[PDB]
């Protein structure tokens, strides 16, 4: 068996819309910890990794870990037939079958319970993030979109450039260039808007366009992204979640030169 | 007239009593009435029999039809569309109408008339299996064909298929067998004119003795719509007075297809070829079936007495070969061509 | 700014007139009519002038490509003192986009004009527009049809430059402007200006070579400076010795068109034993793959319409007119077998073989008369059009006549003529009663009276005997009808 | 529930690594020297069907990278769409990074190229040299007809050859140690002709009359149980036919045919077959006869492919062969 | 884990000079190269000749470290349509640059032959303006498929196969480069099966080097598989039907060929079939097409071609 149900309802969509359009088939796996996640993309470039605790639902009982495999198509299609004003249930049998989505009111008895068939995805389960990263930084959601969705729009290319006291988003394509350079400094009356960096060597590398603009749309979760970067490693994307955490695994593009 | 005198009813069929008393036998248990596909001669009369075995195992009002328009929409934008002859008791459908898209048609409009049913009042749901009829069966498509074939026993206790066509070749062996097949043989001469018997004493026309029917039986070459279509045209231009020399009225195409054989028989030279091409063009272009000028060409081409025996058997031969490439291509004046240059070749 | 570094053909392009090679009678008549564009715009362009120019208000200008046409209609602007307005295929064209940009453009005063010179008394059409429209045949992306409306709503000089004038897509052009033909030079034209090149490059250049210089590029003068400042780099004597080796190596391989395709493929000199491996037969397939759209229908259109040179000792013209219409029929299959279900594509050079090259080599030999249009294209959109008609008429009858609507044309329209149209010609205009209580029967109409008549062929040909009864029966017949109610 | 029994024998008994992929001998050597050396240039592997094409590919990938081949290697079939716009976006950014897991030079798998659109092999001609020192191409084909020359020529061509008798009964052998099974002589011999090359009909047919038995434990598999699984005629009543059909009248020939064609449930169609393959080894003293044996056979089973009618044909079989062996007299 | 680059890419000249082709065309490029004043070129030729590489290395030369910015190379793989050739050529066309005095910015169109009509006729006027500043050049597979006026206005430079001479000086340099043990009869047998394809004959090098170290007759005609066409055309020419049937089962049925690929390979090589007259070829066109016809329909055992070689050898006997 296996019940999890939520405080609210919208708090599953928003999870979901952070790679609704990134990945197409997923597979959740629920523990007595909480619920994982892991799925490559259709080009086999980045992965997201999704962890939720036991802390965002408002109630969960799983005996034994199971394994749920799902395209994400069909579960926001599951997902945009509930209201936003009910309460979400996630049911799961004694062996893994069709996932009952059971959306239930609060007021009037309103019970919508959708099945989903499972896919059968093949379990190659993915260990990554214990690997020490070179550098390590974290700022702002906001600043990072505009950067990046500003940046975007004179090439495909993006060189993230982390030297000493210094991070550079460089842009370089046909019509022009573009250059950012911030600075790590912290404020007290808004510990919020800080940039935070922690260097150990100087790592310059670049990424495509496309994967930034995708991964950026997880920028509505939270507030603060925090970006791990190392020479032969994936850099590593994170949105810090209320309970768990999101983060996405880009490639970066090697360069011929 | 053609369409005032025609029979409403199996005790009203007043030819080919065989078929009428195997219609009348399939006519008792209207429960079990397996899928039927009738086949014959052009002209015989297979729709009127259609609807009067129709009329027999339904009640009396089938008879009243009426048009609809039916969109639909292929892959692409392109969207077409069909008209059904319906009936409370049936539907009549001429998917020939599309081109190369009745594979969507049938397995669009058969699939829609078989999952739901039908409700009428004249108690509020419960009724028999609805009947559809489709008119030139022979011209379907292949995949259609299949479609078509496919949705047959999947759905058999709503949908009862009675097909008519002529020249049952062109249909896939899974059709001919999965369906019973009855032939209409065409009314011999003594029934045809008794049937123009009893036209002319019901019209009162002026007819001085029997043989201007006989006559008119025999030119038809034994189809019925042609002839009381003739008989009809007679009248009409010879005033309300039919007498023993009228000259026979045949169709203009049939005069095109007559000078077109004395020219081909006359001048063998590539000059006449290129106003062969001319009338074959003229002909086509007014909506005229290539098959039925190829038949009609090489029938009046062996008509010509000034041939001998080893002529006549290479024309056949041309006529047979270019005939199934006829079946096989869309541009038929490419085929037809060809055959009239083979038979100018060979008759010298 | 650099001297050297130019293409050779924009150092050396005509600065003035007189030193356009070829073609004096056409851009002497283009310069005259521009001349006087003003003289015709104050008569309101309705006099004809000595040639008949003043009556167009554009000018239109095609030929082969490389002759001229873009330097002479810039010469002639710049010499008459006007401004020049250019727009070519790099910009967007559409309906849009040009009643949007140059519509404005139209009759409209220059801006830049006005300060380039105005103290002297040039003349008095230096602030107006000559608006160029280069290259008309491109328009991927309102081409042809918004452009031809320019032709008559314009007020200032509009030069078309196209290169193939008889395309079907610039058909609206044909009597909406002006148009001049520029033809290919000799090598007496462009003799001078190449010897005077040769003798300021320091190369040397027989005078006997230059004529096989323009043979092997047909009549484009661009192509030869590039050929020859291309070889002059490391060769600075071409003359007999070595004529042979650039003639066979910069041959030019132009795309055929339906017309010419078939003179080629019909004529009977590449089916002999020499021309056999002159122009082999990849050569005569690749002649296909140029127009795989037309070439069939060409061929089956003018097969039979030659003296044939291959005939075989006992064959006659008959026999082999026969044979290829064999082949043609068994190309029809095998192009229906392409273009139907399952895309075969891979079949297509059998298409090429069976349908073109067969038939061809068949009745190979010299065109008596002149390359015929294909008439298969307009054959088949007439048989469209009446089979939409029948098919209306069959169904507008269906509630009565329970039959196909193969089976009404071949039989019921001829007893319809009798019962339809034979009162109107034997009693006159008092049928007028008993023809209308035929068609509310069949639900016709006088759209449906109109299209039933066009049928018949033969003897019963009714497109001449509506002419002859009276006019007035004709509108007493359509009041009535229009008048009393179904 | 779900193991490795319930596979058919297809699949179940597909190659794990490269030393179970019998027959193609001289290319499975030249591959394992290329992984070995260091060297891996853009391959192109083209065979008749089931050859091992597939099952060598994927033992290649899982010896290169690991035990989880399908990780870091980039496999489009023919399920996947392959378009222009496919190649311009999803190939091109897979061939221009790095890999997720380790550090090595990445795969992609072309597996059945011959569906691809012009245009697409068009576009694919250049990504596949200009990203060279990172990625490598395999692509996998039946029909190298399909491809354009410039990719065939890009791509080093290895043919897979039919396999040969010997690495059929190797296989045949290992088979038979794991499924407790026995399988005569001249059953082997029978199989083998009727493979034609194909080792998936190989295990199909012998699935076949494995079930066949009502005890696949203790009785041997006969040639009948293997003729009757497949329906194929034997060659003795084919022989019998044939002797009968250019020996004996037309009435007993044809009641003899329908006498064969009825006892087992023939068809023309194999019948045909086996006719030609047995007549071919005669030696007809002219040139005539064998050229209307073959016109008129071949029409007669482009015939059968339509299904007009069953015995018209088979007379037509019958006059063809008599008339074919007439010229000889 | 460090893959080494193959034969074909580790060895691609990066110098004019290394390029064996063609000897006048590659001395015509070396000396524009030297000279600086390179006019619009298209460059066509058989697949795998080095037109590429050749005008790649022209530029590398030209612009030299300037290669970085002066040059816009779009393949097929990057998009051609009507908005790119609109938009970015034009904008890298009237980008100002300050290069050396004798030298121009050049645009790499490669694979000219799958751009659509549209296309060129937009870069037409685009390409001549800017005449001071740009030199395109086109190097595609079929010059048939540019339009003319494209065509014209570049000067064209056809290319030919490589003769044998060519390929064996570049197959004794890659050897001698590479050290490797080898016998004239391995070469010859390379260059034979090689076709007159440079990328093919060093692929097919390097295959049986590390598959068997020495480049002999043997290790060749066992893993190189000798041409197609050559087999169909012997077959095609046999004296009496019995040897072509032979010819046909052994070389062609027996080695795994699909039917399909016989066909179209007999078809190809009929259409250049010099030696026999015109009505037989096309007649046995026909014939095979009709073989063809009948393959595509699903029925494709040997039958249908021993038929269709029959048919042939009925219709060339008599
Ligand atoms: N009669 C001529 N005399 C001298 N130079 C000429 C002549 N015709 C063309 N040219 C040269 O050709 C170039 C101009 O090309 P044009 O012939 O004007 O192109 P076009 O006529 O517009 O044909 P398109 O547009 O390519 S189809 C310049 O280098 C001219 O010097
Ligand atoms: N050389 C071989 N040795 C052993 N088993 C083989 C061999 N080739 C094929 N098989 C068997 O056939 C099965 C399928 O072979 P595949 O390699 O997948 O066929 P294929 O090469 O992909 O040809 P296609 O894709 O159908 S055209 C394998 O799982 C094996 O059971
Ligand atoms: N003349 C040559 N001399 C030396 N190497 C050559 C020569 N021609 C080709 N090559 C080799 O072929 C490869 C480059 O050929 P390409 O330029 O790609 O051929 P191509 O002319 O572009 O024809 P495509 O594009 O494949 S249809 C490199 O490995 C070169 O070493
Ligand atoms: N038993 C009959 N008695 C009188 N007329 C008949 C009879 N059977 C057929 N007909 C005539 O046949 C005509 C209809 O022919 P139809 O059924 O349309 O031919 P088809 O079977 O080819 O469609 C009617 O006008 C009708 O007069
Ligand atoms: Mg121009
Ligand atoms: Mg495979
Ligand atoms: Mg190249």
């Amino acid at each position: 068996m296996l019940e999890a149900k939520f405080e609210e309802a919208s708090l599953f969509k928003r999870i979901i819309d952070g790679f609704k359009d990134c990945v197409q088939l997923v597979n959740f796996q629920c523990k007595e910890d909480g619920i994982i996640a892991q799925a490559v993309d259709d080009s086999r470039v980045l992965l997201v990794s999704l962890e939720i605790g036991v802390e965002a639902f408002q109630e969960y009982r799983c005996d034994h870990p199971v394994t749920l495999g799902m395209d994400l198509t069909s579960l926001s299609k599951i997902l945009r037939c509930g209201n936003n004003t009910d309460t979400l249930t996630l049911i799961a049998d004694n062996t893994p079958d069709s996932i009952i989505l059971l959306f239930e009111d609060t007021k009037k008895d309103r019970i919508a319970e959708y099945s989903l068939k499972l896919m059968d995805i093949d379990a190659d389960f993915l260990k990554i993030e214990e690997l020490q990263y070179d550098s390590t930084l974290s700022l702002p959601s906001s600043e990072f979109s505009k950067i990046v969705r500003d940046l975007s729009q004179l090439s495909d290319s993006i060189n993230i450039m982390i030297t000493k006291e210094t991070i550079k988003f460089v842009a370089d394509g046909d019509i022009g260039s573009g250059s950012v350079i911030i600075k790590p400094f912290v404020d007290m009356e808004h510990p919020e808007t800080s940039i935070k960096l922690e260097m150990d060597q100087p790592v310059d590398l670049t990424f495509g366009a496309k994967y930034l603009l995708d991964i950026i749309k997880g920028s509505s979760l939270s507030d603060r992204v925090g970006i791990r970067l190392s020479s032969e490693a994936p850099a590593l994307f994170q949105f810090d979640l209320k309970s768990g955490f999101l983060q996405f695994f880009l490639a970066p593009k090697f360069n011929d030169e | 007239w053609v369409d005032k005198y025609r029979p409403k009813s199996l005790n009203a069929l007043s030819h080919n009593e065989e078929l009428t008393n195997f219609l009348k036998s399939l006519s008792d248990q209207p429960r079990d009435l397996p899928h039927l596909l009738l086949y014959g001669p052009n002209g015989t009369g297979k729709k009127t029999r259609c609807m009067a075995l129709l009329e027999s195992i339904f009640g009396p009002g089938v008879y009243r039809l009426k048009i609809d328009v039916r969109q639909f929409v292929t892959a692409s934008n392109r969207k077409l569309e069909l008209n059904v002859v319906s009936s409370p008791y049936h539907l009549e459908i001429t998917p020939s109408d599309m081109g190369n898209n009745d594979r969507i048609v049938i397995q669009e409009l058969l699939k829609e008339v078989a999952q739901m049913e039908q409700v009428d009042f004249q108690d509020g749901l419960a009724h028999r299996y609805k009947c559809v009829i489709i008119n030139e069966a022979n011209s379907l498509t292949k995949d259609a064909q299949a479609a078509l074939r496919r949705t047959m026993e999947k759905y058999s206790k709503n949908i009862r298929l009675i097909m008519v066509c002529d020249s049952m070749s062109p249909i896939i062996a899974p059709i001919k067998s999965r369906c019973l097949l009855i032939r209409c043989p065409a009314p011999s001469d003594s029934e045809i004119s008794t049937i123009l018997s009893d036209v002319v004493t019901n019209e009162r026309i002026q007819l001085e003795t029997k043989d201007i029917l006989k006559r008119i039986a025999q030119a038809s070459n034994g189809n019925l719509r042609v002839s009381l279509l003739m008989l009809e045209s007679m009248a009409l231009n010879n005033e309300l007075a039919l007498k023993s020399s009228s000259p026979i009225i045949k169709p203009d195409w049939i005069i095109v297809i007559h000078k077109l054989t004395r020219k081909i028989v006359k001048e063998r030279s590539v000059n006449s070829l290129i106003e062969c091409r001319a009338v074959l063009y003229d002909l086509l272009a007014h909506c005229i079936p290539a098959n039925i000028i190829l038949k009609e060409l090489t029938f009046s081409l062996l008509d010509v007495e000034t041939l001998n025996t080893t002529n006549k058997s290479s024309i056949i031969e041309y006529s047979s070969v270019f005939d199934e490439r006829l079946s096989l291509g869309n541009k038929a004046i490419f085929h037809l061509e060809g055959f009239i240059a083979k038979v100018m070749c060979c008759l010298d | 700014v650099r001297e050297e570094d130019k293409l050779w053909t924009v150092k050396y392009a005509p600065t003035n007139l007189q030193q356009v090679c070829g073609n004096k009678g056409s851009v002497m008549k283009l310069k005259n009519w521009l001349a006087n564009w003003e003289n015709s715009k104050k008569n309101s362009f309705k006099h004809a002038g000595k040639d008949g120019s003043g009556v167009f208000r554009a000018a239109m200008l095609y030929g082969p490509p490389g002759i001229g046409k873009t330097t002479a209609a810039h010469l002639v602007a710049q010499e008459l003192g006007y401004d020049i307005l250019e727009q070519n295929a790099s910009d967007v064209r559409s309906k849009t986009l040009l009643n949007a940009g140059v519509k404005n453009a139209l009759d409209n005063m220059s801006v830049v004009g006005y300060f380039k010179h105005n103290e002297e008394a040039q003349n008095l059409n230096g602030k107006h527009f000559v608006i160029i429209m280069d290259e008309v045949d491109g328009m991927s992306g309102g081409g042809v049809g918004q452009l031809a409306q320019f032709c008559r709503k314009t007020s200032t000089p509009l030069i078309l430059i196209c290169n193939e004038r008889n395309l079907p897509k610039m058909r609206p052009f044909d009597r909406v402007c002006l148009d001049i033909q520029f033809r290919r030079p000799d090598a007496n034209s462009i003799k001078s200006r190449l010897m005077t090149i040769a003798i300021r490059e320091k190369f040397k250049l027989d005078p006997n070579v230059i004529d096989r210089l323009i043979q092997t590029t047909r009549g484009d003068i661009r192509q030869v400076i590039n050929l020859l400042s291309t070889i002059s780099t490391t060769t600075k004597t071409i003359n007999h010795e070595n004529i042979n080796e650039i003639s066979k190596a910069w041959e030019k391989n132009i795309a055929l068109k339906p017309f010419d395709i078939a003179h080629k493929m019909l004529d009977g000199q590449i089916y002999s034993d020499i021309g056999s491996r002159n122009f082999t037969l990849n050569d005569k397939i690749a002649l296909y793959f140029d127009d795989f759209d037309f070439t069939p229908l060409m061929i089956q259109e003018n097969y039979l319409s030659t003296r044939p040179s291959v005939l075989k000792p006992g064959q006659s013209h008959l026999e082999a007119v026969a044979e290829a219409a064999n082949c043609i029929s068994l190309g029809d299959i095998v192009e229906k077998k392409i273009r139907s279900s399952e895309q075969l594509w891979s079949l297509l050079p059998l298409h090429a073989v069976l349908s073109s090259v067969y038939p061809a080599s068949k009745v190979a030999g010299h065109m008596a008369g002149r390359i015929n249009f294909t008439a298969w294209l307009g054959q088949n959109s007439k048989s469209a059009k009446y089979y939409r008609l029948l098919q209306e008429i069959h169904y507008h009858t269906r509630l009565g006549t329970s039959t196909d609507k193969i089976g009404l044309r071949l039989d019921y329209l001829p007893t319809f003529r009798k019962r339809l149209l034979d009162p109107f010609l034997k009693q006159g205009a008092d049928a007028i009663s008993s023809v209308i209580e035929v068609m509310d029967d069949y639900y016709l109409t006088k759209e449906d009276w109109d299209s039933i008549m066009e049928f018949f062929v033969g003897p019963d040909v009714t497109t001449a005997i509506i002419k002859k009864i009276p006019a007035t029966v004709k509108s007493g017949f359509t009041r009535k009808y229009n008048s009393m109610t179904h | 529930k779900r193991s490795k029994e319930n596979l058919p024998w297809v699949e179940k008994y597909r190659p794990e690594t490269l030393d179970e992929v019998y027959g193609q001998n001289e290319v499975i050597t030249t591959v394992r020297k290329f992984v070995d050396e260091g060297k891996l240039p853009h391959l192109l592997f083209y065979g008749p069907p089931g050859t091992g094409k597939t099952s060598t590919i994927v033992a290649l990938a899982r010896e290169i990278y690991g035990k989880n081949y399908s990780n870091m290697v980039l496999e489009l079939n023919a399920s996947d769409d392959r378009g222009i716009d496919v190649v311009r976006n999803q190939i091109k950014d897979f061939a221009s990074t790095r890999q997720i897991f380790s550090k090595g030079f990445k795969l992609i798998i072309l597996d059945e190229a011959d569906a691809m659109t012009n245009a697409a092999q068009n576009a694919l001609r250049r990504v596949i040299e200009r990203y060279t020192k990172n990625t490598r191409f395999c692509v996998l084909a039946n029909y190298a007809h399909k491809l354009t020359p410039a990719l065939l020529s890009r791509c080093t061509r290895f043919r897979f050859q039919p396999l040969p008798q010997e690495a059929i009964e190797r296989r045949i052998a290992n088979v038979l140690v794991h499924e407790k099974l026995k399988l005569s002589p001249n059953a082997e011999k029978a199989l083998i002709e009727l493979s034609n090359g194909d080792m998936r009909r190989v295990l199909n047919v012998l699935q076949s009359c494995k079930a066949t038995l009502d005890n696949p434990d203790e009785d041997e598999i006969s040639d009948d149980v293997i003729y009757e699984c497949c329906g194929a005629p034997r060659p003795s009543d084919l022989k019998a036919v044939l002797k009968s059909i250019l020996e004996d009248d037309w009435g007993t020939a044809h009641y003899t045919l329908n006498k064969v064609r009825s006892a087992k449930g023939l068809a023309l169609i194999d019948l045909i077959e086996g006719i030609v393959k047995i007549l071919e080894d005669y030696e007809l003293q002219n040139e005539e006869t064998r050229v209307h044996l073959l016109t008129k056979l071949a029409d007669i089973e482009y015939s059968i492919s339509k299904g007009g009618n069953d015995q018209i044909q088979g007379s037509a079989v019958i006059g063809a062969i008599k008339a074919s062996f007439e010229n000889e007299t | 884990l460090s893959l080494q680059l193959p034969w074909v890419e580790k060895y691609r000249p990066q110098v004019l000079s290394d390029i064996v082709g063609n000897k006048e065309t590659i001395d015509r490029l070396q000396q524009i190269a030297k000279d600086g004043n390179m006019p619009h070129m298209i460059i066509s030729g058989m697949p795998g000749i080095g037109k590429t590489t050749s005008v790649h290395c022209l530029a590398h030369e030209l612009l030299g470290r300037s290669y970085a910015d002066g040059v816009l190379e779009l393949n097929a793989s990057d998009d051609r349509g009507i908005d790119v050739v609109r938009n970015q050529i034009k904008h890298f066309a009237q980008k100002k640059l300050h290069l050396p005095p004798g030298k121009h910015k050049i645009v790499i169109l490669d694979e000219a032959d799958s751009m659509t009509a549209g296309a060129q006729q937009a870069l037409r006027r685009t390409m001549e303006l800017y005449s001071n500043s740009t030199r395109f050049a086109f190097a595609c597979n079929q010059s048939n498929k540019i339009i003319e006026p494209l065509q014209s206005r570049c000067a064209i430079l056809r290319y030919s196969k490589l003769s044998d001479e060519d390929v064996l000086k570049r197959l004794l340099q890659i050897i001698k480069l590479e050290d490797v043990k080898y016998t004239n009869d391995g070469l010859e047998a390379i260059i034979f099966t090689a076709e007159g394809d440079m990328r093919q004959a060093i692929n097919n090098l390097q295959s049986t080097v590390a598959g068997h170290g020495l480049v002999n007759a043997d290790n060749v005609f066992k893993i190189v598989d000798s041409p197609h066409p050559l087999i169909v055309k012997k077959m095609l020419l046999a004296s009496n039907l019995e040897d072509s049937i032979q010819i046909l089962r052994t070389d062609l049925w027996k080695k795994g060929y699909s039917s399909i690929d016989i066909v179209t390979t007999s078809f190809r090589v009929t259409k250049n079939l010099a030696q026999v007259k015109e009505s037989v070829r096309l007649e046995m066109i026909k014939e095979i097409g009709l073989t063809h016809m009948r393959i595509l329909e699903g029925v494709g055992t040997y039958l249908q071609l021993a038929s269709m070689l029959a048919k042939i050898h009925k219709l060339n006997n008599k």
